RNA sequence: CGGAAGGGAUAACCGCUGAAAGCAUCUAAGCGGGAAGCCCGCCCCAAGAUGAGGCCUCCCACGGCGUCAAGCCGGUAAGGAC
RNA sequence: GGGGAGGUUUGGCACCUCGAUGUCGGCUCGUCGCAUCCUGGGGCUGAAGAAGGUCCCAAGGGUUGGGCUGUUCGCCCAUUAA
RNA sequence: CCGAGCGCGGGAACAACCGAGACCGCCAGCUAAGGCCCCCAAGUCUGGGCUAAGUGGUAAAGGAUGUGGCGCCGCGAAGACA
């Protein structure tokens, strides 16, 4: 961890690196105290809820520092027809085959990036902003339904057979 | 948000546009502005308007003649119009530009004791066949030895029509500013002459 | 088959959590799909 | 002999906090003083026992999942008319009503306890207003 | 003319991060979405809410008995009544 | 083939009421349940789409009018979001 | 046992369930059942072990990677489990 510089803290701890600024609010069950470069997890004793917490933590701020360290990839893809994925303002603006096109803003933390209308990136530095906007996007359009068509993450299209089925 | 007093005048049709319209008119009135309400001091927001200056002699005793601006008092009170703050001046209609629905609240009619048929509106009977007794009676209320009791608030032979009524979202036709007119669709509570107040509606956002 | 008060695992691709109190049978296939009803 | 019998003595005013504490155990004592069954001179007739003025109830503790499963129940005689607000919405709007209720379901019920039940004073703040001594307590 | 619009947490259900359990997982701490339902926002009663609230102005200090400590009484002031 | 739930069916028992508990249907006023008839949210599909199928969630509102029978029920009539 | 002990304490209430055979008086102590945060009188007594659902605060077969101790049975530094 060279591009950083922690704090701790009882609660959470307020991480900083060449990106933004970051912050994991963790459960205070065994405290983490920034030493040499990487942290380390100690729990106050060996019970299952504690285990979870112990890793749990870990995990939350391993994102974190990979997070300030640059880590901002959120990849999706369209699979329809004329399913275009314009870019037009700072906004994402798309045509999923609804009757009308679709506005989304860039929220704090994150910008967009459509290197095509065809296939949209979008850049923040936190894990939750992926998982979620990007679901959020494949939630404004649906995958295949039976046949093929609409938005993945970079998932698999899985089928229902086509012409029958329909007794 | 916005509001002025009135009373009822006329209910008629002006044929505006090409369609006949049902137009209660309301006589605004010069409600002059007096004891403003705050919500650091009283705990809302409202403003003090007295309806028509008819008071001399027999007013007597404190007036917000003492105020700080006077006018005296109409000839019957003022009221309080909730989230008003006008900007130091006396207020008619010109406020509102036709196009500007409103709701507007007034006194309602009175019916004194109202029979049960003519209140929650029954059917009392038959016109013969069963017995001339009952026709036009209440019917019966709750079950037998459970429940046990009758129900608080079940509609029933009482009372009807002194009462309270604000009526919602009407065009306001027209405003007559050169004298205290305001003209809107036809409705409005109580008499061909009797107090209604005009407040802005609630529709869109 | 969701909501029946036996819910299991049939294949070798289903596998069963908790979520919110409840038993649920998961499995990729949704034709398996399985709750504590 | 023949048992004594305390004269109008003086309404000793108290003062307690409110958080880090228990619902339960909380009104437990407050209420307890309301009855002047702490003091060496308790008659059941003559209610001496102090006032109870609390302090920040805004921030009760409770264990449980109660916050939210915490259920308060009102009837209002018209049919249908049972209505019920959680302790969890109690918290946002007019906390203290879940310090009052309590207690006054910690008391006994003749006209007293409930005169008694008006010798306490919720708040959830602190402050209050000063009137004289209410020397803390623990 | 009214239902509404719109606000807040949610039901079934669908999502993010995520260990316990090198994997995976809506969950155990952490979030997001999401019902004609739920608390509202509209309509009305309403301080007998004995807890009896608050706003604004209008009113004279024993008058003759109660000497202390609470009051009693025959007439006034703002008013109110018949 | 098993085990329950509910207490509206047909009933077992004979405890309150024999110095009286006016036993069927219709009318008027209703209300409470949810195991939902419709409306609203949805999962599973032998669900392309439309329509349907079953199961979850969910009482807020709504639950028409005539023929035949004292009729509850039920068949038909024209409608229905129902 | 109630009946004839609807006389007393418990069991919230409660003919027969627990305690218990009530000459009167006593502003005297022990104790039964049952209790000892409070309504309500007395331990928010000491110590160890559990449960996380209002379970406790009233149901089954039957289903489950719920939780915590016990017993067994192969696999592994010659390198297993994922």
């Amino acid at each position: 961890p060279k591009g950083v510089s922690v704090e701790v803290a009882p609660g959470r701890v307020k991480v900083k690196g060449p990106k933004g600024e970051l912050e994991v609010p963790v459960s205070p069950e065994m405290r983490v105290v920034v030493e040499e470069g990487v942290v380390r997890v100690e729990r106050p004793s060996d019970e299952r809820r504690h285990k979870s917490l112990h890793g749990l933590t870990r995990t939350l701020i391993a994102n974190a520092v990979k997070g300030v360290s640059e880590g901002y990839s959120k990849e999706l893809l369209i699979k329809g027809i004329g399913y275009r994925a314009r870019l037009v303002g700072r906004a994402l603006e798309l045509t999923v085959g609804f009757s009308h096109p679709v506005v989304v803003e860039p929220p704090e933390g994150i910008t967009f990036e459509v290197p095509e209308p065809t296939r949209v990136r979008v850049s923040g530095i936190d894990k939750q902003k992926v998982g979620q906007v990007a679901a959020n996007i494949r939630a404004i359009r649906k995958p295949s339904a039976y046949h093929e068509k609409g938005i993945y993450y970079a998932g698999e299209p899985v089928r229902l057979k086509p012409g029958k089925a329909g007794a | 948000m916005k509001g002025i007093l009135g009373v009822k005048v006329g209910m008629t049709r002006i044929f505006r546009d090409d369609r006949a319209v049902p137009v209660t008119v309301i006589l605004a009135g010069p409600c002059p502005v007096v004891q403003r309400r705050t919500p650091e001091k009283d705990g809302y927001t409202a403003v003090q308007l007295g309806f028509l200056p008819q008071n001399p002699k027999r007013v007597n005793r404190p007036l917000k003649g003492h105020f700080a601006k006077a006018g005296v008092e109409p000839v019957r009170i003022l009221r309080e119009i909730r989230d008003f703050n006008p900007e130091g001046d006396t207020v008619t209609v010109e406020i509102f530009k036709p196009g500007e629905r409103v709701d507007v609240t007034g006194t309602s009619k009175g019916r004194g004791f109202a029979g049960v048929m003519k209140r929650w509106n029954f059917a009392g009977g038959p016109d013969s066949h069963g017995a001339h007794k009952i026709h036009r009676h209440p019917g019966s209320i709750g079950n037998r030895k459970t429940p046990g009791r009758v129900y608080k608030g079940k509609k029933m032979a009482g009372h009807y029509g002194a009462e309270r009524v604000t009526v919602m979202n009407l065009e306001v036709v027209d405003v007559i500013p050169e004298e205290n007119l305001l003209l809107v669709k036809g409705a409005v509570p109580g008499p061909n002459g009797g107090l209604v107040i005009v407040r802005e509606t609630k529709k869109a956002a | 088959m969701k909501v029946r008060a036996s819910v299991k695992r049939i294949c070798d691709k289903c596998k069963v959590i908790r979520r919110h109190g409840r038993v649920y049978v998961i499995c990729e296939n949704p034709k398996h799909k399985q709750r504590q009803g | 002999m023949k048992t004594y019998v305390p004269k109008q003595v003086e309404p000793r005013w108290v003062l307690i906090d409110a958080e880090g504490k228990t619902l339960g155990r909380l009104a437990t004592k407050i209420a307890t003083l309301l009855r002047g069954k702490h003091r060496p001179d308790w008659t059941p007739n003559v209610a001496m026992g102090d006032f109870v003025v609390v302090v920040n109830a805004d921030k009760i503790r409770v264990t449980g999942k109660k916050l939210e499963q915490k259920i308060y129940t009102r009837y209002s005689g018209y049919p249908g008319g049972l209505k019920k607000i959680p302790l969890e919405k109690m918290l946002a709007t007019h906390p203290e009503r879940v310090l009052e209720h309590a207690v006054k379901g910690m008391l006994p019920k003749g006209p007293l306890g409930r005169r008694l039940f008006k010798r306490l004073k919720v708040y959830a703040g602190p402050d209050h207003p000063h009137q004289a001594q209410r020397p803390e307590k623990l």
